[PDB]
């Protein structure tokens, strides 16, 4: 997640299992399902366990970085929303017209927010 | 630029598919193994030489059928009867025996060249924010319109029916040709667009035929998004007044209505009608839950023009002379076709002089053109 | 000729004074304000033309008294007609009761001119507004009007009416106060100039400003006063 | 430029050629319908190949003579032929198809009759599970309708007590937005009949009298079906008034208006075809297809009430989540009088303000909202006044 | 000086000469001057100046052959003598996000282009210039890439060693480690905080994935539980149903009473109750 | 829009339906009009408008819909108001000329039919008399009074030329919400301020602003008083005693 | 009967706006080009004339040209027909104002009440407009040279140059080029001509082809002196300007 | 003719007589003429309206 281009550390036991012919053994792995991304918040000094808003683009036009970056125009959201998946994968930060400034930015990173108001 | 380095990895990426496609194409894809030589074989045994084309007119439920074939006889066929029973219905393609008509086998498919006119093998090289600006506007069409093909979770959540339907009306130029366009790229889900001068028609029949088609394909197709351009074309357009007229339009009009929402309960056809003559409709077509969020669009204001000029000016070459700013003021409450039309006509400036610089000046004199459009079919100088 | 050209419509309407008010939004704009102490008119010219001569032209505001001006929007030609009748009602009252005319009653006047050619036969409407200001004599309130091709009138706080009367509209509630006016005439003819750079622009030629105060005074600033006014706008 | 332009001309070309190589190279597959559940066709299949026991040239009788028969074939070309012994005498009708022999011909079985229609098959349709609750209200126009097409369905036996003829026709009239259609989805769902849709406009072709082939033999296939419904959806054109041109163009239109007349009364009754016509319009019809004896009881399909209102939307949102201890009185008070259809976007519009706060809930203020943004645009369109006069 | 056709053409060809140059100093065993498609060499100090003033000129309105020359040489020396010039030219010249774009699209370009052994070392050079830079939200993720636990700690004391108090940079330092859900940063900055000795009980937890269990609870809240699970008695059809309730009540849900009939766990047979037990455990 | 019609050529003219499609048309432009209540008591009648502000630039307590007749007789208008400038002063001169000729009071009927002849002179020159206007009035009145003969009236005067003698009456865009409850909660054992109230409640559900004393306006005709015009600050005493009475359920 | 047929001329359209206001306009682009350029010494009006034919007879033609009074000429451009009618009004109220005032006439003045009468056409009536475009060359004491040009409409505006007819927008921008803003009555001819020469139909710009008038304060202390020129002078300034 | 829809609009005019004195000298290829013969005396014989 923070990086896209990065290989998984916990999601590597539903990769393992397909080279092996079925058994009750297996189903036995198939329980753990982590792997997980956490629903980005932002946060402060005292601890917001909500968003604020946040833009998402489905399509780029960037051909000049593999993936792009937003421009300023994405589809804007409220609060409370887990990390988009593939087709709303390019996140942007909506928080800047409230007086406050990201500290930690975002792209689609499984990163949680945090916010600095003046 | 710099994007050589990413253009080679796709092309590399190409190369091998292409490669271990290919071989295995060639010679290891073994017909050596029985699962396929036995099901072939007894499959040919029954099937023909000539394999005769029939029409089914309809079947019956006692492994026989009626064909009619185009060359001319009916027969009462009957049918092999591996090929599933109940998976063929009126107006398939069968396939006769050659010796005792039997139904050897079914084609699946089949289409015709006024379809084509529908369907669409485009992939446009324009994706969104190249309709930048006009951007809360725009947030009714891809809520109701992208959203519920993306997104049915959160339609979930309030539980009730999800969006249907959008009316775009306002100026012309101001948009609404590229904005049906854009989202149809975004959404990758098939497009049809048909325009309304071929909805109407100089033959009477034909044309509730047609309109009845186009929401009956896109629904068979499990997600379509029909874009009818110029549904303001309908009472503007007629040829002749002895199979056109009021007749011919009303018909239409009405089959529309059936197909839009109607009785049918076909597949998704989300709908996006162009229009800026939208009280030569229907009020049970502009009626409600058939338009659900309608889109009114009227001319940007001064600021607006700005992203307006700058989404079109970075395509160009430019220098430090170039100022936008004043092109915006001279302009008040005009279409982004305007605005369009003059960066097009400031490169047929630079082509005009052979030099590929653009300038100030270039941005400055398509600007006079494109008021001289706008005053000079008027012939009042001062209000009069 | 006594066949109407006024037919009535289904809609609850007449076509004709839809198409009027239309002919009025195509009209170059005015804008009115009123102080405490005076009212100020402002209207666009369109100078853009050139070789114009425009010292024996009349400009778009129209003394119609010694303390009442009239302004317009829409089709130039015909307002004169309004404006003869108007002239001409200014001295009746004089003549039969002795004492100018009040804002008001001349207000009402002109709302059953223009009401009339609606209602007749033979006629169509005007397509015609106009802002109608001053004082009433023996005082010194700034009474504003607004009379429309409807042949309906109205009093205003501040008004707008012409070409993209909207966007000014909109500025007026966020930089006029209803509950105060800038007290200085400077300040608030600096007010309606810095309106009038929403659509006017395209330097400082195309303004006009006509300044009324109490006690019959009439005046209209010329280009160079305007100039002035505007660069300060420019620089704050 | 910049250094990579001269290449990345090159490069980009490539792109676009080896996407073409591949998918040429690849090659595509088309399918030629088989089965897996079956792999063994063959030691009987050749009974019905190969050793013809056999398939026959469809023909039409076009004399019966008594004591055999002139058929017609589609070869057209005339020939004499007889009875086998798969055939019964008894079973020969004037007008129907016969297979015979394609060598000898000789009837061998009976078909049934009329090749012609194929259109009407697709006019054939399933039952949509719009339920028969799912219609606004407990209101008194729809248990009318049950009193005139359900319920002799059910219970002819009450009508045979009564004695009277029981009523078979009936029209839906009204504004549109009332659901015209969606109660009629409904008593599709109760009544389990055939129901057999039509399309006014879909009954005018190129050329005329070809129409008059469509509604006629429409009319007489549902006659052997047996407990049907023909519902007559929009049929403001074909259905409307008569009258004359001189010159026009709608005479051969009003051909296909005649032909509903003279199947309708027929010279023979309906037996059991209960009939429904949908018109958006009174303002304009026949006065001989809007004959009080063969629509019979006509129903006027009103506007929601002030309660009427509050019915509907209590069925639109019991279906959507709202956070209870609100009013559905209160939002049909702010509405003037309107339409239910409105009622079913009023919810839909107050749920897409409801993911723009990014509620799982919808409350009272989003509802505000919407009930101004669809006014506002009534208001700016037509059918706030228009009926066309009449009552 | 006026933009035409010309100049569009030729003046690639100007930087070609230098550019197959560098290339073909790898690919050949005569090198350079030797070499004679272009007769030239690319070491000197009459054409190695020649490149790094190409490089200034290059840089200051566009990007040419900037990225092209370190690439080509295959020396993270190449890199870090642009480092140099950029880093003064980071805001003045042009904009922080511009320089930010330039250095990420150096490394993701070349990806295939760079073997393992290159590829790290090309991005340190990276880190350095975000080092140099303000974003040091910037340096952590790279670092992470490249795995070094050297850099990860060089970021957090980037924050942590300037201000003796906790201000943002102590919750930021914390984030930044939080990440991670693999947490090898985690465990590296949990024991930083001691050292450095402020607060205990918010920094280490943040740094740690405590908070994202809390966090976790405020969404779940919002979301609901749900439970659709079929069962019935003996057979691998009574072994499915219970492995089925928790393969619906994956991540933490609130199924606490289904749990406590402890009846249907002992129902199941063999390895069937180990699996039993395991998919409860994915209910919290 | 274009409903169909077959007769708009002519402005007497038939109609299949056997009466006039312009007068119909009249009627049509009385549910735009601003809502306009009356309630009718034994005790006096009173008349309320909503004023209808249509920007805070406007300035709506120097507009009103109340128009003095007489001291004896007060009216209202709603539908389309540059119409009823006429009437209203054809009226006026028509009171002034009762009592020049009798020094008498003017019933209230006589001269709301006096207004309904007015109404109905639309034509191109037709009947004994000639036709000085061309299309019908598209306002309607509601004409309060009273006369010593009969007590307090209140009259609706329509565009057609008919008049209807009402206990109360609302006419205006918000005219069937309001003469839904008028059904209902009117009785002849009415007083003034109960009737008063009752104008300021059945103005609340039909305001599409707000209820205060800057876009709503009263107003009474008592016998003994004559004609009177509410002020404000009277108007605004009103509304909060409502409010008072509304958080007393 | 007759509303059946009545076409209703004088109603709006959609625009707001009157179509025969506009095919008014539209036709007077298809007559001749008249020009009035002032100078700070006098008026020249210049008038090209439509028909030309070597059995035309020119001598006695003023189609173009008519004094409304020894004051006040005009140049007209339009329908010859309407616009005769308007002359002799204009005439008539000349003279009433120096019946009941013993004084002359401002340009004010009668260019407006010419407007005023067009504006009853298009006011009400039913009636079709006059359509003639007038540039009014006078000379008042109180505004001294006074140059106007009004429309089928009923609307003036005052002018420093202007030119009406045929190629109105073309010798709009040459006058632009070439205006000075004092100049002399012969600089003024000279570039009349000029700019008639480069907007003529025909390939060349003739005396017979052209009528030309001019009022002149050669005429001193204060009286003006004008001139309404024989096409022989014509020739003979044509032939100084180098036309021909 | 709406914005950005029609970009270069090209009137053609009636011939002049340099240009149809050009048009009439193809035509002479074509026939067998005699010496002397002017074909700019013929284009100002004719004025034309097209070609
Ligand atoms: N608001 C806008 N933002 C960005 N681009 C715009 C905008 N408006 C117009 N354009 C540009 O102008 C173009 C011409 O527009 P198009 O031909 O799609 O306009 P239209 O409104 O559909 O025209 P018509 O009125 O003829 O239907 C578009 O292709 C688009 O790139
Ligand atoms: N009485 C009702 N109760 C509940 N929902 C209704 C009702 N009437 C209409 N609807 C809703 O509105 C939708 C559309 O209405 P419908 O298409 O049935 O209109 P119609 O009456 O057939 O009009 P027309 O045929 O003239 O277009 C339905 O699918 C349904 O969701
Ligand atoms: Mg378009
Ligand atoms: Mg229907």
């Amino acid at each position: 997640g923070l990086l896209h281009l990065g290989k998984g550390t916990m999601t590597m036991d539903v990769f393992n299992d397909a080279h092996v012919l079925n058994k009750v053994t297996l189903a036995s792995i198939l329980t753990t399902a982590v792997g997980l991304v956490s629903p980005s918040f932002m946060l402060k000094h005292h601890q917001l366990f909500y968003m604020l808003n946040a833009g998402i683009r489905p399509k780029f036009i960037l051909a000049l970085n593999d993936e792009g970056e937003p421009i300023k125009v994405n589809v804007r959201v409220g609060q409370a929303v887990e990390t988009v998946g593939q087709a709303g994968r390019p996140k942007k930060i909506t928080g800047w017209i409230t007086q406050s400034t990201p500290v930690l930015l975002n792209h689609g990173e499984r990163a949680e927010l945090e916010t600095d108001e003046y | 630029r710099c994007k050589l380095k990413l253009l080679r990895m796709e092309r590399i990426k190409d190369h091998l598919l292409l490669e271990e496609e290919f071989v295995s194409n060639s010679e290891i894809l073994k017909p050596f193994e029985k699962k396929q030589e036995e099901e072939k074989k007894q499959l040919e045994e029954i099937r023909g030489n000539p394999l005769s084309i029939g029409t089914l007119e309809e079947i019956i439920d006692d492994d026989h059928a009626i064909v009619t074939s185009p060359t001319m006889p009916d027969y009462y066929v009957s049918i092999l009867s591996f090929v599933d029973k109940e998976l063929l219905e009126p107006g398939c393609s069968v396939l006769l025996h050659h010796k005792t008509m039997s139904i050897v086998g079914v084609l699946q498919d089949d289409a015709d060249p006024m379809v084509s006119v529908m369907k669409m093998d485009k992939s446009p090289t324009e994706s969104y924010s190249d309709i930048g600006g006009l951007e809360s506007q725009i947030q009714e069409i891809k809520e109701s319109v992208e959203l519920p093909l993306t997104h049915p979770e959160l339609y979930e959540e309030m539980g009730i029916k999800p969006p249907k339907g959008v009316i775009l009306y306002g100026a012309p130029g101001t948009g609404k040709t590229l904005l049906a366009k854009a989202v149809a790229n975004q959404t990758s889900a098939t497009f049809l667009r048909i325009v309304g001068s071929e909805l109407i028609q100089k033959y009477l029949g034909d044309g509730p035929r047609l309109c009845r088609q186009i929401f009956k394909v896109a629904g068979e197709n499990a997600p379509s998004i029909v874009f009818i351009d110029e549904i303001d074309a309908i009472g503007t357009k007629r040829y002749d007044s002895n199979s056109g007229g009021e007749r011919e339009i009303q018909r239409t009009m009405l089959e529309l209505l059936n197909q839009l929402d109607g009785f049918d309960d076909r597949g998704d056809v989300k709908v996006i009608m162009a229009t800026n003559k939208i009280e030569t409709l229907d009020p049970a077509l502009i009626r409600p839950g058939r338009i659900d969020r309608k889109i009114l669009f009227e001319n940007p204001d001064l600021s607006t023009k700005k992203k307006i000029l700058g989404i079109h000016t970075s395509k160009m070459n430019l220098s430090e002379d170039v100022n936008l700013e004043t092109l915006v003021t001279t302009k008040d409450d005009l279409s982004g076709a305007d605005i369009q039309a003059m960066c097009t006509e400031a490169g047929l400036l630079a082509l005009r002089e052979r030099r590929m610089q653009v300038t100030a000046e270039d941005f400055k004199q398509a600007k006079e053109r494109v008021m001289k459009n706008k005053v000079e079919e008027n012939l009042e100088g001062l209000y009069l | 000729y006594d066949r109407a050209l006024s037919i009535f419509s289904p809609d609850g309407h007449i076509f004709q004074v839809e198409y009027a008010l239309e002919a009025v939004k195509r009209g170059t704009c005015a804008v009115g304000v009123k102080g405490k102490n005076c009212v100020v008119l402002g209207c666009e010219r369109r100078s853009t033309l050139k070789l114009q001569d425009t010292r024996i032209t009349p400009s778009k505001v129209s003394k119609i008294d010694s303390h009442v001006v009239l302004s317009f929007s829409g089709l130039n030609a015909d307002s004169r007609i309004l404006i003869e009748k108007a002239r001409v009602e200014a001295q009746s009252h004089r003549l039969t009761l002795e004492d100018p005319v009040t804002v008001e009653y001349l207000t009402r006047y002109v709302a059953g001119v223009q009401q009339r050619y609606t209602q007749s036969g033979g006629v169509r409407p005007f397509g015609v507004s106009t802002l109608i200001a001053g004082f009433d004599p023996r005082d010194d309130e700034p009474k504003l009007y607004q009379t429309e091709p409807s042949g309906i009138y109205s009093s205003w706080s501040a008004q707008t009416i012409g070409r993209n009367s909207k966007t000014v509209r909109e500025f007026l509630e966020k930089n006029y106060d209803r509950k105060e006016p800038p007290a200085t005439v400077e300040e608030c003819v600096k007010l309606t100039v810095r309106s009038l750079l929403e659509v006017v622009q395209t330097g400082a030629k195309n303004i006009e400003i006509t300044v009324v105060k109490p006690d019959s005074d009439i005046v209209a600033l010329s280009s160079e006063e305007i100039n002035q006014y505007v660069t300060q706008i420019e620089q704050e | 430029a910049a250094p990579y332009a001269a290449k990345l001309k090159q490069t980009e070309n490539d792109l676009k050629d080896i996407e073409a190589r591949i998918k040429e190279k690849a090659g595509v597959k088309e399918s030629d319908t088989g089965l897996a559940p079956s792999h063994l066709w063959d030691i009987m299949g050749d009974r019905q190949r190969l050793g013809e026991e056999h398939p026959l040239q469809v023909a039409r009788c076009t004399k019966i003579i008594k004591g055999k028969y002139v058929i017609n074939l589609k070869q057209i070309a005339k020939f004499v032929v007889g009875l086998g012994e798969r055939v019964r005498p008894k079973d020969i009708e004037e007008g129907m198809r016969v297979g015979v022999d394609r060598s000898k011909y000789n009837i061998e079985l009976p078909l049934p009759p009329r090749i012609d229609p194929s259109v009407t098959m697709m006019t054939v349709e399933e039952k949509p599970d719009v339920t028969y609750s799912d219609v606004g209200g407990c209101k008194d126009q729809i248990e009318k309708l049950r009193e005139v097409v359900e319920l002799p369905l059910l219970s002819p036996e009450r009508f045979a007590t009564l004695g009277i003829d029981p009523p078979k026709g009936i029209l839906l009239y009204g504004p549109p937005g009332t659901g015209k259609t969606l109660c009629a989805r409904a008593v599709a769902n109760r009544t389990d009949a055939t129901f057999i849709r039509v399309i006014g406009s879909e009954l005018v072709q190129k050329y005329v009298g070809e129409g008059a082939r469509m509604v006629r033999e429409l009319f007489e296939m549902a006659r052997t079906k047996k407990a049907c419904i023909i519902f007559f959806d929009e049929i403001d054109a074909v259905g409307g008034a008569r009258f004359d041109d001189g010159a026009g163009g709608d005479n051969e239109v009003q051909r296909t208006m005649l032909e509903l007349i003279t199947q309708l009364d027929g010279f023979d009754p309906r037996g059991n075809i209960k009939v429904m016509f949908a018109t958006n319009r009174p303002n304009t019809l026949d006065p001989a297809l809007l004959r009080p004896g063969r629509i019979d009881r006509k129903v006027e399909f009103s506007l929601p009430d002030l309660e009427g209102r509050a019915n509907i939307f209590r069925i639109h949102s019991k279906s959507m989540s709202v956070e209870r201890g609100i009013r559905w009185e209160l939002i049909s008070r702010l509405c003037p009088n309107s339409t239910g259809a409105e009622l079913r976007s009023v919810c839909t519009e107050a749920g897409m303000f409801a993911i723009r706060a990014r509620r799982k809930v919808a409350t009272e203020k989003d509802f505000l909202k919407a009930v101004d943004k669809v006014i506002s645009g009534y208001k700016k369109f037509s059918s706030t006044s228009r009926y066309m006069q009449y009552n | 000086v006026s933009d035409f056709e010309g100049w569009g053409h030729e003046y690639i060809r100007h930087l070609a000469l230098e550019i197959g140059e560098v290339y073909n100093d790898q690919v050949e065993k005569d090198a350079e001057d030797e070499t004679s498609s272009d007769g030239s060499k690319s070491d000197g100090s009459a054409a190695t100046s020649g490149f790094e003033f190409s490089k200034e000129d290059t840089l200051r309105l566009c990007l040419d052959i900037v990225p092209y020359f370190l690439k080509h040489n295959g020396e993270e020396d190449a890199v870090d003598l642009l480092l140099e010039i950029e880093s003064i030219d980071k805001l003045p010249q042009f904009v922080d996000e511009n320089t930010f774009q330039r250095v990420c699209q150096y490394m993701v370009a070349c990806v295939p282009l760079l073997p393992p052994p290159e590829d790290v070392a090309f991005l340190k050079t990276a880190y350095s210039i975000y080092l140099s830079q303000n974003e040091l939200t910037d340096a952590i993720a790279l670092a992470v890439r490249l795995g070094e636990e050297d850099m990860i700690r060089s970021v957090f004391d980037a924050t942590s060693d300037p201000v003796m108090h906790k201000q943002l940079a102590y919750i930021l330092a914390a984030q930044k480690t939080s990440f991670e859900y693999e947490g090898v940063q985690d465990i590296i900055g949990n024991g930083k905080l001691s050292e450095h000795f402020l607060y205990l009980a918010k920094e280490l937890n943040l740094t740690g994935p405590k908070v994202p269990e809390d966090i976790y609870k405020s969404h779940l809240d919002n979301s609901k539980s749900v439970f659709s699970s079929a069962g019935l008695d003996s057979a691998q059809q009574n072994l499915a149903s219970s492995f089925v309730n928790g393969f619906l009540n994956l991540g933490y849900c609130n199924d606490k009473l289904i749990v406590d009939n402890d009846n249907w766990v002992y129902k199941t047979k063999g390895d069937g109750m180990t699996s039993a037990v395991a998919s409860i455990g994915s209910i919290y | 829009f274009l409903t169909r019609s077959e007769y708009d050529r002519g402005v007497s003219t038939f109609s299949p339906e056997g009466r006039l499609f312009q007068v119909e048309y009249s009627l049509e432009a009385i549910k735009l009009g601003s809502t306009a209540i009356g309630i009718a008591t034994k005790e006096g009648v009173v008349l309320g408008v909503e004023k209808r502000a249509t920007s805070p630039l406007l300035e709506s307590d120097s507009i009103e819909k109340i128009v003095e007749i007489d001291r004896h007789i007060g009216c209202a208008m709603s539908g389309l108001t540059a119409d009823a400038r006429s009437m209203i002063e054809h009226a006026r001169t028509a009171a002034v000329t009762h009592n020049l000729y009798y020094d008498e009071d003017i019933n209230v009927e006589s001269l709301t039919q006096s207004v309904c002849d007015l109404a109905l002179r639309f034509g191109e020159g037709a009947s004994g008399e000639e036709r000085l206007m061309s299309r019908p009035f598209g306002v309607a009145l509601l004409i309060a009074g009273h006369d010593a003969d009969d007590g307090y009236q209140l009259f609706h005067a329509e565009p057609s030329g008919t008049f209807y003698r009402y206990n109360a009456k609302a006419i205006g865009s918000g005219s069937e919400g309001a003469q839904a409850e008028l059904l209902n909660e009117w009785h002849s054992s009415l007083t003034l301020k109960e009737a008063e109230l009752l104008v300021l409640k059945i103005l609340k559900q039909v305001m599409e602003e707000k209820l205060d004393e800057n876009n709503a306006q009263l107003s009474c005709i008592t016998k003994q008083d004559g004609f009177k015009i509410y002020d404000n600050e009277k108007t605004a005493e009103l509304i909060k005693e409502l409010k008072e009475k509304e958080a007393a359920e | 009967g007759s509303r059946r047929y009545d076409s209703r001329t004088t109603i709006f359209s959609p625009e707001g706006r009157l179509y025969q206001v506009e095919y008014a306009l539209e036709s007077i682009s298809h007559a001749g080009t008249a020009i009035g350029i002032m100078a700070s010494d006098g008026i020249v009006l210049a008038a090209e004339r439509k028909v030309t034919s070597t059995l035309l007879e020119q001598d006695t033609s003023t189609e173009k040209l008519y004094k409304l009074n020894d004051k006040i000429a005009v140049a007209v451009a339009g329908l010859t027909a309407d616009a005769e009618i308007l002359i002799n009004t204009a005439r008539i109220h000349a003279q009433n104002y120096l019946k009941t005032y013993n004084e002359d006439i401002p340009v004010e003045i009668l260019v407006r009440r010419l407007s005023d009468i067009k504006q009853g056409y298009t006011q009400h009536g039913g009636l079709r407009p006059f359509g003639v475009s007038f540039i009014y060359a006078g000379y008042d004491d109180r505004y001294g040279y006074q140059l106007y040009t009004s429309n089928p409409s009923g609307n003036y505006t005052g002018w420093k140059a202007i030119s009406v007819g045929a190629n109105t927008s073309a010798a709009q921008t040459l006058l632009q080029m070439d205006y000075k803003d004092d100049m002399k009555v012969d600089d003024a001819i000279e570039l009349a001509l000029k700019t008639l020469s480069k907007t003529t139909d025909s390939s060349a710009l003739t005396y017979d082809r052209l009528e030309f008038a001019t009022i002149r304060k050669g005429a001193n202390d204060g009286e003006v002196y004008q001139k309404i020129f024989k096409p022989q002078e014509i020739k003979d300034i044509l032939v100084k300007t180098g036309i021909t | 003719l709406r914005p950005g829809r029609i970009d270069r609009k090209i009137e053609f005019p009636p011939p002049s007589v340099a240009a149809r004195a050009e048009i009439l000298r193809i035509h002479s290829r074509k026939m067998n003429l005699t010496r002397g013969i002017n074909l700019r005396k013929v284009a100002e014989k004719m004025n034309g309206c097209s070609g």
